[PDB]
């Protein structure tokens, strides 16, 4: 499935998109996969907008994310 | 009968202007011919599907209705061997008779070379992962095995029908019928629903309902029914009615007519609020489409002259008891009917309102005038009513 | 009577608890009248009980 | 055959199903006493999973994370199915004219209310805080919240509260009648003026019938969408969800029909006994049990329709989702409850397509215990296979149920059972009036020949 991707820093360097472009070209066909949704949702354009990103090339398992959550969250 | 020969004559008629405005429509544009043929094909299935199965479930369950319609039920049950013969343009078309007849490219997805195989130019691996169960050659062998097993269920129940009227209608060709019937109704809903997912639902192959195809039965019921209603205030009074045919079948088959309307929209808002809540991406471009460009206001239109008025009419006791008002209710949902079978296949080649075109209109009163005039020779081949029956004292 | 009375009651007891008195934006769902499907099981059912209601009791 | 086959007079009918009841409590046959026995022993069981669920709370079940729903909604869900039936025998018969629903309406609709009254626990059981469950229903509060109304649990609490109140008034209703008889049989005084104010002095004469007969085609003709939309909400709280096996379309009619299936199974397991101990034989007949296990067979026939929409469904698709779902339950580690769902509920039901296994007693019985397995095992199968294996390989686990949730249905049995051998010792089991119309009727049409 497709929970986690890897990629190629000689490939990354001449297209950062390389990676999304594959997998979905064996699921559909194309390079992007279009998807459509029944549902507005909200607008989000003139008010705050909390997010969060997470590198996987960072990410060493230390566990220390876990533990600060615990002792942050009760 | 006299009355059944002035419907055969306007089914003639309108079956000769759809076919003759039809032929102008592909000779000026070869591919929308077959567009709307499909479309005129999946509406005119309806009136014998639906008679076959009304005849054997009434056999099933015998009641007054039945009795009072079952030479009718045979009759248009009797119309499917000729059916089979009008599918063969549709195998034409994802047949490699395409490059010919005028069409560039196949009449169905799954019936291209450049998708359904590896390497070419518009693979998709969602179309072509279904190459061997959705393939010309498998397509055409599960129509004409469907095919055989309905004709063979009509004719059967129709010979022995006739026969009953010589002699034993008591000790057989009652049961035996039941017998054939029960085994028929499994035997019909997996033919039927396999034939809905053959040829409507292959137009899209990235799309699938599993609860369609019910829906296309409740929906040929209903078309059924309200011609069924029609044609019993056409032949009100062929002197066979008048002495056996009281207000009680008239009522019961109106009840039929409104229990199958709320089924029908039931299964409608059952299928749309399973996609809508859940808002995976798979199942939504099927409700895009319907409700862009326009076609939302067909919904709107379906959702209301299809669904609260004829809910609020019907309610009474009154306008399901005369025949007058019920055949009246009924041509307005016959006239619904088309609409919904437009909104659920036409916007797969039209995309748009305004793009229907005159061969869409054409297609479906051209093929129905096949079906009313081969119903009309039916019916005026063998008497109405059959007087040797065990159910016909349901009547008195 | 009272059927339609039931059917009114209960869409308008949705549309103004949830899309007028207080407005939560639940799952990206619509806050208008596009919110017309989820808001037919519950019309429905309290038509049905305030039908049935009425021909056990008006019999009496 | 005929659906009523001796002589039978108006007071052979009074005096037959008047004489189970008001029968004095020192003569009660021994047979009730050790049912209704064993009925309050599981009604104890019941007490006591109850109270240990109340005080240590949810998790004595074995539900987890990944598996949030047991089978604290499996029993629920088949309890609620049972009850389909039962409806469809004292409602939608009463439209389609069928004349074998005079026999077994009463019985039926009784186990419907009672199966209702069992199902009606689970939605408070489970909840973990359950004496909040009245926050799901619109009352005036302190803090001005509404329920949501756009979640299936919302519709949920408002189709099962109709579903209860409409079949009590039908049934009521329906008793009226019997209850006038038994207050002209009752001979004592005390038992008197019990059912009187029950009857409310029916005193049963014309302009009172019409109205009852109008009302009563009304009230069928009102419950049959009722109930179809009942069982198509319990149906819609998996198909609303985006679970791969549960967002299935033709989950409502597929529900609907495999309610009715488990619910003709339950009656035919429940009333062969019954027409079998109390000299019922001229009532109830063969050609009952023959129409009924044609209809079970036809709804499990809808069934295995369901299943091959759903394999159908699994193979069309592309989903790796899809596909798994159908190798989790064909090889998974909980594989055995689908080949117990194939073996039951569509191998053992077609032997009844015959004649003579129609016909026999001892085959319908075991025919129906096999279908009431298959029932829980499809139930199980839809639920916990398809919550055990879900997107993320990471968060998935094994459900494995303990001895509290076990408790709880063995209780609820008895809960069932205890509210049936009550009724079956205070009220008539058979609807009396709806009998002798059913015999004038007959008289009548062999009269016209
Ligand atoms: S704290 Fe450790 S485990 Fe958590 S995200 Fe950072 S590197 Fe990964």
């Amino acid at each position: 499935r497709d929970i986690y991707r890897v990629g190629e820093f000689k490939k990354f360097k001449e297209d950062p998109k390389y990676i999304a472009k594959e997998v979905y070209q064996e699921e559909y066909g194309r390079e992007t996969p279009n998807y459509q949704s029944l549902q507005p949702g909200d607008d989000y354009t003139g008010r705050n907008a909390w997010g969060m990103t997470i590198n996987l090339n960072a990410c060493i398992g230390c566990n220390a994310c876990v533990v600060a959550c615990q002792a942050e969250n009760n | 009968i006299p009355q059944l020969g002035q419907v055969q004559m306007l089914g003639l008629a309108a079956a000769v202007i759809g076919i003759g405005v039809l032929a102008a429509g592909y000779f000026l544009s070869p591919t929308s011919f077959f567009e709307s043929y499909i479309y005129g094909y999946y509406v005119a299935m309806t009136i014998p599907l639906g008679c076959l199965g009304f005849l054997m479930v009434q056999h099933l369950t015998g009641g007054a209705w039945g009795v009072t319609v079952r030479r009718m039920l045979e009759a248009g049950a009797a119309t499917l061997p000729i059916m089979g013969l009008l599918f063969i343009p549709i195998a034409l078309g994802y047949f490699d008779t395409y490059k010919a007849l005028g069409l560039e490219h196949p009449l169905y997805e799954w019936a291209n070379p450049e998708v359904v195989t590896p390497g070419g130019a518009e693979f998709d691996p969602i179309i072509a992962h279904k190459v061997p169960w959705l393939s010309p050659l498998w397509v055409t062998a599960r129509i004409a095995i469907f095919f055989i097993i309905w004709s063979a269920l009509a004719l059967t129940l129709r010979a022995w029908s006739r026969q009953q009227d010589a002699g034993g209608d008591a000790k057989k060709l009652a049961t035996r019928m039941r017998r054939l019937s029960g085994i028929g109704v499994a035997l019909f809903v997996i033919t039927v629903t396999f034939f809905s997912f053959d040829v409507a639902m292959s137009l899209d192959p990235h799309w699938f309902s599993t609860i369609y195809g019910a829906h296309y039965m409740a929906n040929a019921g209903l078309m059924t029914l309200a011609f069924l209603a029609l044609m019993m205030s056409r032949v009100r009074d062929a002197a066979l009615f008048r002495e056996y045919v009281s207000v009680k079948p008239i009522h019961d088959i109106g009840k039929l007519i409104f229990a199958f309307t709320v089924l029908w929209t039931y299964m409608s808002y059952g299928q749309l609020v399973i996609i809508w809540s859940g808002d995976v991406a798979e199942f939504t471009p099927w409700y895009v489409h319907r409700t862009q460009h326009g076609w939302v206001f067909v919904a709107l239109a379906l959702m209301l002259f299809a669904f609260a008025l004829p809910f609020f009419v019907l309610l009474f006791r009154g306008t399901k008891r005369n025949l007058n008002t019920l055949a009246t209710i009924a041509g307005w949902i016959v006239v619904m009917r088309f609409v919904d079978m437009a909104w659920i296949i036409l916007p797969e080649f039209r995309e748009h309102l305004w793009d229907i075109a005159i061969t869409d209109v054409a297609a479906p009163i051209g093929l129905i005038g096949l079906v009313i005039a081969l119903f009309a020779a039916n019916v005026q081949q063998a008497p109405l009513l059959p007087l040797r029956d065990p159910n016909m004292e349901q009547l008195q | 009577l009272f059927g339609l009375i039931g059917a009114a009651s209960g869409f308008i007891l949705q549309y103004i608890g949830n899309l007028v008195d207080y407005p939560l934006n639940v799952g990206g769902r619509p806050l208008d009248i596009t919110n017309w499907p989820a808001m037919i099981p519950i019309t429905f059912e309290s038509g049905i009980l305030l039908a049935s209601f009425a021909a056990a009791i008006g019999m009496i | 055959e005929a659906y009523l086959l001796p002589g039978e007079t108006y007071t052979s009918i009074s005096a037959k199903i008047g004489d189970v009841p008001l029968t004095p409590p020192l003569k009660t046959p021994k047979g009730w006493l050790a049912g209704f026995s064993v009925a309050f022993f599981m009604l104890m069981i019941f007490f006591v999973s109850v109270t240990w669920l109340f005080i240590r709370g949810v998790g004595i079940w074995g539900i987890n994370i990944p598996v949030g729903w047991g089978m604290d909604i499996i029993n629920f869900v088949w309890w609620i199915g049972i009850g389909h039936a039962g409806t469809l025998i004292s409602a939608i018969l009463l439209l389609l004219n069928q004349g074998w629903r005079n026999s077994i309406n009463r019985f039926a609709e009784a186990m419907t209310l009672f199966a209702v009254a069992c199902a009606g626990l689970y939605p408070i059981l489970h909840l973990g805080r359950p004496w909040l469950f009245y926050w799901l229903i619109p009352y005036p509060n302190t803090h001005g919240m509404w329920p949501q109304f756009r979640s299936a649990l919302a519709w949920d609490v408002f189709a099962i509260s109709t579903y209860a109140t409409v079949s009590l008034v039908f049934w009521l209703v329906g008793l009226i009648p019997d209850f006038a008889t038994l207050r002209d049989r009752a001979k004592n005084i005390w038992v008197k003026r019990l059912y009187g104010i029950a009857a409310l002095g029916w005193r049963g004469s014309a302009r009172h019938w019409h109205r009852y007969e109008m009302a009563s085609i009304l009230l069928a003709g009102l419950s049959t969408p009722l109930v179809v939309s009942v069982h198509s909400i319990i149906s819609l709280d998996f198909a609303i969800s985006q679970v791969p096996g549960w967002q299935v379309t033709v989950f409502p009619p597929y529900f609907v029909a495999g309610a009715v299936f488990a619910g003709f199974a339950m009656v035919l397991l429940l009333m062969i006994p019954v027409r079998t101990f109390y000299g019922f034989e001229n009532y109830i007949t063969l050609h009952h049990l023959d129409v009924m296990a044609k209809v079970m067979l036809t709804t499990g026939m809808i069934v295995v329709y369901g299943y091959f929409m759903e394999v159908f469904a699994s193979l069309y698709s592309g989903n790796e989702f899809e596909e798994y779902l159908l190798y989790n339950r064909l090889f998974g580690p909980s594989s055995w409850a689908y080949w117990g769902l194939l073996f039951c509920n569509a191998v053992a039901i077609q032997p009844l397509w015959f004649k003579k296994v129609r016909q026999n007693i001892p085959a319908l019985l075991i025919i129906s215990l096999i279908v009431s397995v298959g029932m829980w095992l499809e139930r199980y199968v839809i639920i916990v296979i398809s919550l055990e294996r879900d997107f993320l390989p990471s968060s998935w686990d094994i459900y494995i149920p303990t001895i509290w949730d076990w408790s709880l249905y063995i209780g609820t049995f008895g809960l069932f059972f205890t509210l049936l051998f009550l009724f079956i010792r205070v009220l008539p089991m058979i609807n009396i009036f709806e009998m002798r119309l059913f015999l004038y009727q007959e008289t009548e049409k062999a009269k016209q020949r």
